[PDB]
């Protein structure tokens, strides 16, 4: 179901959505930034509203037997998002569901060192007979990391909760790793570590009780 | 038996289908296994008979049917009629002549001018223009049962098109014979139509009524109304253009009322493939589909009018 | 300027009636068309239907006998109603203006045309989760600062349901260096997120850093002060 | 055309077929060509 299109910066991107044209169409295009709401790009095949550059062009809805095509000249990193289309065919009923989107991948981001941060359990939570280690991971590309916790030199098997990567209007992906422990467990070992494996490198930050 | 359904489009309920997507069995080259092929017939070509909707060809219960060869064309070409030796053809050369009576300026010829055999109704197409004033001819004007042939001086430009990129499916009913079905339609589902310049038609009709008052009283009211009813070939403007046989609605041309003293008129046109012209029974011709959009420009050079019997004669 | 804001319950029990409201500012609801669009996690947006004055209102054939739309000209807002909700209705409902257009391909007079709709101005959107579980208030715990001339500081929202949670700093007086991470669904069925702010170590002040945590489904507003 | 081998007549997919009558013969007999009067 999902599709991907990778285009080098400054080049030209092309996006295919919806079935093949059966009659005269009026294709409406939409752009959805990650974590945001869909925005209008091109309505009526190739008519852009105010605020949209002329870099975005669509195939005319007068060609019979072709698919809807969205052309993006001068591809920039900001154009990296999902694109949906609303097919209006004179031979097809009103589509109440947008076509399957196409993800635009802007190459040569290219690399990004992960910024890890390890926080010890709060004093207020310890009074509630609870403990939790937090490992914040941001500003890393691409979004694919694996977290392994450490008790001194011994690895931690259970109690590990890790989120899935998610970019936010940038190369910055987000990832949080949690480790639920007991107030007795925390004061036990000498120190805990948060080893984050990204791409080929592995960053390790530690924490010690007081 | 034809298992037909509506053509692929999107509503409304007033579209009344018109085009049918018929699927049926068919004999191949061999006399064994059949053939499940589909075609596309007009509603005027089919008729249901009593599960889904099952139809049949409209002529199967009337007569046999033969397909017109795609090699020949129904394009009217000029034909000169000549008389053999010892005979001669006289030609009347006066500018005003109602076809009957003595002729002042008579000339003789061996062969008549190129007369194109254009088969049409209501509207005379591609004919010879009259001289000076438009002419009105009738066998008996007092008789409302006799038709009134009208001849124009200035031709009325008429444009007819077939906005449907049709596809010719050549299914093989061998050995030898081959049927040309109608495939899927490329583009939008549109209906045939004919355009008449409103400006030209207004002057031409007003030029005729001035001649009608010369026979029905100087100060009388002349009203135009559409056909009374009957066959499709009588109630509509039947003609041929590009191989297809059109049947156009002439309710927009004869919708007027003349007292003693800027665009185009579009007309709804239907298309039939299985025809029976010249009131002939026994020989039904299936006109093969034509690829691409068909366009034709003709000359309206005359009308065939009829008068009612409701009278009240000395009035209107 | 045209600003649209959606607001709803956030949590709706199965076989119940979902009620949403789109507060409109900058224009009248009578002089425009209004459409609602929902979108499940990892799926394409599904058009729910458009509503307009003078009775011009149509719905989605798939959700025809369950959805209801209306326009409040007195309060200047757009409403939505969905009876008999299930787990499939769990999505993000958007409120957007709608401009109409007419695509002509034929001869116009023979109705050889069709009207197409398109949304130009969308709203922030509201989150609606369908679950038979109760609402639980979050527990905010402060994350003490720890370490270049720079230092880290943040908060922690532990065990809450359902999504989402809006977190601001000093009532919005700090938007530089703020990174809020997406929550994590634990095995217990409760979410938990975190938000850190990169600030200079020179904060003897006391430059009071107070993060504001808000949870609409439980009407919970907790102000926590972070101190070393 | 594609159990045993099934065939068909080589002309069934090209055209129709008619059998020559056994009464007539294809024996070439001398034919004199003549011109009408005046020629
Ligand atoms: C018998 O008589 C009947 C009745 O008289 C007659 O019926 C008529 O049939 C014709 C054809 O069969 C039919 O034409 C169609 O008309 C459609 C609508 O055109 C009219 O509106 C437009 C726009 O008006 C809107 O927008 C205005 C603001 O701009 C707004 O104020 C209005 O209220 C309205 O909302 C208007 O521009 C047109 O004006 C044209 O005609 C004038 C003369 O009258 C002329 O002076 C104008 O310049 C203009 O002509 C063209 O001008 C430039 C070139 O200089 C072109 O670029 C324009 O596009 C104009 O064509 C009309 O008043 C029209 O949209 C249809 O054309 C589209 O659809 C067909 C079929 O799908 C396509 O093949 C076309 O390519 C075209 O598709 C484009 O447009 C649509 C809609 O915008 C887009 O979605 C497409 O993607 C595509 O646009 C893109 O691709 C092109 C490709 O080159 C690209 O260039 C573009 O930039 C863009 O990227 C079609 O032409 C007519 O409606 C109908 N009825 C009447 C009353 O005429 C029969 O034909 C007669 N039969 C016979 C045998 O004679
Ligand atoms: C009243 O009088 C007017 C004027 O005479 C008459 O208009 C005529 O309309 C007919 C349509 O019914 C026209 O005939 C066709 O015209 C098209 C277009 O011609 C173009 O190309 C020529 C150059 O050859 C140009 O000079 C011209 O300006 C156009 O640009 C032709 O394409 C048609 O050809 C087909 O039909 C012929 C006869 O049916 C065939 O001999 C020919 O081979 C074509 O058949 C096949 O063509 C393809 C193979 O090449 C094949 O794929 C197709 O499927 C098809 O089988 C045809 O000539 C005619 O030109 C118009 N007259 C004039 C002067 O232009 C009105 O019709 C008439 N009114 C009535 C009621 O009869
Ligand atoms: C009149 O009615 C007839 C029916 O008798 C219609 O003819 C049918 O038209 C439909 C189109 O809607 C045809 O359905 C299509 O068949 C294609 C054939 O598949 C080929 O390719 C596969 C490999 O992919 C081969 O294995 C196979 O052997 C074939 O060679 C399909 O590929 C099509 O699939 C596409 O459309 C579907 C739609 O849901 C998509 O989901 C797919 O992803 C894909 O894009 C499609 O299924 C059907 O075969 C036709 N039947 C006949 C007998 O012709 C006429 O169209 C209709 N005409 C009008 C005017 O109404
Ligand atoms: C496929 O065909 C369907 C036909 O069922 C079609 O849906 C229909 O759209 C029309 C409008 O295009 C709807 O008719 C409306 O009825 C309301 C009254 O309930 C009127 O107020 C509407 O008037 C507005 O729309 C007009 C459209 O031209 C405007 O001209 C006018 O100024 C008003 O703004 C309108 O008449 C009809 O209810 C629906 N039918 C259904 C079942 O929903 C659909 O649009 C077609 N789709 C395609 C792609 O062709
Ligand atoms: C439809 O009607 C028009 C009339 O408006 C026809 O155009 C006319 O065609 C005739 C020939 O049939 C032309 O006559 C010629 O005139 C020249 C002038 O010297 C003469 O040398 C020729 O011998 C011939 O008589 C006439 O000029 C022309 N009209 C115009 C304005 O050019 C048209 O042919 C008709 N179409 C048909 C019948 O399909
Ligand atoms: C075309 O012919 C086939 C025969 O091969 C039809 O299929 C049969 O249809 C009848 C009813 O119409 C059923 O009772 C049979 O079970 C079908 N299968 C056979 C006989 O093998 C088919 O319906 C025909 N299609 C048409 C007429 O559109
Ligand atoms: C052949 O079939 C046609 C179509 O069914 C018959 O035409 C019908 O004739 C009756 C006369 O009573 C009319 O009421 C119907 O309206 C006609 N049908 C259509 C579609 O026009 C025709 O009579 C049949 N010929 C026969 C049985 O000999
Ligand atoms: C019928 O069609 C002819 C040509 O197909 C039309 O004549 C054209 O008129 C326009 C003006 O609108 C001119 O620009 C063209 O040069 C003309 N074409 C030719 C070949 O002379 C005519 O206007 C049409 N009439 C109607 C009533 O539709
Ligand atoms: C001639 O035109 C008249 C309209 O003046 C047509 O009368 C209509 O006929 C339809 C039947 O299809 C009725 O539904 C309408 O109510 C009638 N209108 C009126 C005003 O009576 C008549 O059908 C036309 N006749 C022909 C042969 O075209
Ligand atoms: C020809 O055109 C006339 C008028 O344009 C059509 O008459 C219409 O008939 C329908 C019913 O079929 C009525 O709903 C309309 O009100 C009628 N129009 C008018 C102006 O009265 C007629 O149906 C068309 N077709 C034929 C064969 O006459
Ligand atoms: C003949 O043309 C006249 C217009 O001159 C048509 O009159 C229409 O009448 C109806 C109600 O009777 C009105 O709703 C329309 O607005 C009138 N038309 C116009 C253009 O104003 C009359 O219907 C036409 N007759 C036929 C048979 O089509
Ligand atoms: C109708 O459709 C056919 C195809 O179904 C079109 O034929 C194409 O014509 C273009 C150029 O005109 C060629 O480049 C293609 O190779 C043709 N396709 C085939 C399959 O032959 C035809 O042009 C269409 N009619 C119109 C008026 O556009
Ligand atoms: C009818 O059938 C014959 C025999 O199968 C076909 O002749 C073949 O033509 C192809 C052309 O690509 C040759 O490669 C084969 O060698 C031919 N076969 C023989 C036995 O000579 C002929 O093409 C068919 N005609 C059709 C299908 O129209
Ligand atoms: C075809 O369309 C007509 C429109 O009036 C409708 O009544 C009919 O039920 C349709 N039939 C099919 C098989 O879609
Ligand atoms: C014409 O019709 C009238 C009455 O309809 C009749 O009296 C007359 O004999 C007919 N023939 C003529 C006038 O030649
Ligand atoms: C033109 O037509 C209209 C009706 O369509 C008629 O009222 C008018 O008298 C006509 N004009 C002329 C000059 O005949
Ligand atoms: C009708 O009256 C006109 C004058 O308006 C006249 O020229 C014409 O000859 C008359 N027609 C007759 C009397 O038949
Ligand atoms: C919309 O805003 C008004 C005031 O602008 C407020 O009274 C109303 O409660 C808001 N709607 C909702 C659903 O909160």
């Amino acid at each position: 179901a999902p599709t991907f299109v990778s285009v080098a910066p400054g080049q030209t991107a092309r996006i295919t959505c919806g079935e093949e044209s059966l009659g005269s169409r009026s294709v409406i295009w939409y752009q959805q930034r990650p974590g945001q709401a869909p925005s209008l790009i091109i309505y009526n095949n190739n008519d852009r509203p105010s605020g949209i550059p002329d870099r975005f062009s669509g195939s005319p809805g007068s060609t019979f037997g072709t698919t809807a095509t969205l052309t993006i000249t001068s591809v920039e990193a900001g154009d990296e998002a999902d694109y949906y289309c609303h097919i209006w065919d004179s031979r097809r009923p009103t589509n109440w569901v947008f076509g399957e989107g196409t993800t635009l991948i802007v190459l040569s981001q290219p690399k990004a060192a992960p910024s890890v941060t390890l926080f010890p359990p709060s004093s207020e939570e310890l009074q509630a007979n609870k403990a939790t280690l937090v490992c914040l991971i941001s500003d890393f590309y691409p979004g694919a990391v694996t977290v392994a916790w450490k008790a001194d030199s011994s690895p931690v098997k259970a109690g590990v909760e890790t989120t899935t990567p998610s970019k936010q209007s940038n190369n910055k992906y987000a990832a949080s790793s949690y480790l639920s422990l007991t107030p007795e467990q925390w004061k036990s070992h000498k120190s805990y570590s948060c080893q984050v494996t990204h791409e080929g490198s592995t960053v390790e930050k530690t924490v010690a009780p007081t | 038996t034809l298992q037909c359904t509506n053509v692929t489009n999107n509503i409304t309920d007033d579209m009344r289908g018109e085009l049918k997507n018929c699927s049926f069995n068919m004999t191949t080259e061999l006399r064994d296994k059949k053939q499940k092929v589909y075609s596309l017939f007009y509603r005027l070509d089919v008729v249901q008979i009593n599960s889904n909707k099952e139809y049949r060809l409209i002529n199967c219960n009337t007569s046999a049917i033969t397909q017109a060869c795609p090699k020949v064309s129904f394009e009217p070409i000029p034909i000169h009629y000549c008389a053999p030796a010892g005979f001669a053809i006289l030609k009347c050369k006066d500018k005003k002549f109602n076809g009957t009576g003595p002729c002042p300026s008579v000339s003789t010829v061996q062969c008549t001018h190129g007369i194109k055999p254009v088969v049409s109704t209501q509207l005379l197409l591609n004919g010879s223009l009259a001289e000076e004033e438009v002419m009105i001819r009738s066998e008996n004007i007092t008789n409302n049962a006799k038709n009134i042939l009208v001849q124009f001086n200035t031709p009325v430009q008429i444009n007819c098109t077939r906005p449907n990129n049709n596809t010719r499916k050549s299914i093989r009913i061998g050995p030898g014979q081959a049927f040309y079905a109608t495939g899927d339609i490329i583009g939008d589902i549109r209906q045939a139509h004919c355009n008449v310049s409103k400006a030209t038609w207004n002057e031409t009709l007003g030029k005729v009524v001035k001649q009608l008052r010369k026979h029905f009283g100087n100060n009388t009211i002349i009203r135009f109304a559409n056909s009374s009813g009957g066959d499709l070939e009588v109630t509509t403007h039947s003609f041929n253009c590009g191989g297809e046989f059109f049947y156009c609605n002439t309710s927009g041309l004869f919708n007027s009322t003349w007292i003693s003293n800027n665009d185009s008129i579009t007309l709804p046109c239907r298309i039939k493939q299985i025809i029976n012209m010249w009131q002939r029974i026994g020989q039904a011709m299936y006109a093969p589909p034509i690829q691409g959009v068909i366009r034709c420009v003709s000359n309206i050079t005359g009308l065939i009018l009829t008068r009612d019997g409701g009278s009240t004669n000395s009035t209107t | 300027q045209v600003h649209l804001q959606e607001s709803g319950p956030g949590l709706v029990k199965p076989s119940e009636t979902l009620s949403l409201t789109c507060n409109v500012s900058g224009t009248l609801v009578r002089d425009n068309y209004w459409s609602w669009i929902r979108q499940p996690l990892g799926k394409q947006p599904e058009w729910i239907g458009y509503v307009h004055d003078s009775g011009d209102t149509n719905y989605n054939p798939s959700l025809k006998s369950r959805v209801h739309l209306s326009l409040d000209k007195s309060k200047n807002l757009v409403s939505l109603r969905l009876t008999g909700v299930t787990a499939a209705d769990s999505a993000i409902y958007y409120c957007a203006t709608t401009k109409h257009g007419r695509r002509i391909y034929g001869v116009v007079a023979f109705k050889e045309w069709f009207t197409y709709f398109y949304m130009d101005v969308w709203g922030k959107g509201t989150s609606v989760t369908v679950s038979s579980a109760s609402t639980k208030g979050p527990s905010v715990f402060p994350l003490a600062p720890s370490s270049g001339g720079t230092a880290a500081l943040g908060c922690l929202v532990k065990d809450y349901f359902p999504e989402p949670v809006t977190v601001s700093w000093n009532s919005g007086a700090l938007t530089s260096g703020v990174h809020t991470f997406p929550a994590v669904l634990q095995s217990s069925g409760l979410y938990s997120l975190s938000s850190v702010v990169t600030v200079p170590s020179s904060s003897l002040g006391t430059q009071t850093y107070i993060c504001n945590v808000n949870h609409k489904p439980s009407n919970t507003k907790v102000d926590k002060r972070v101190e070393p």
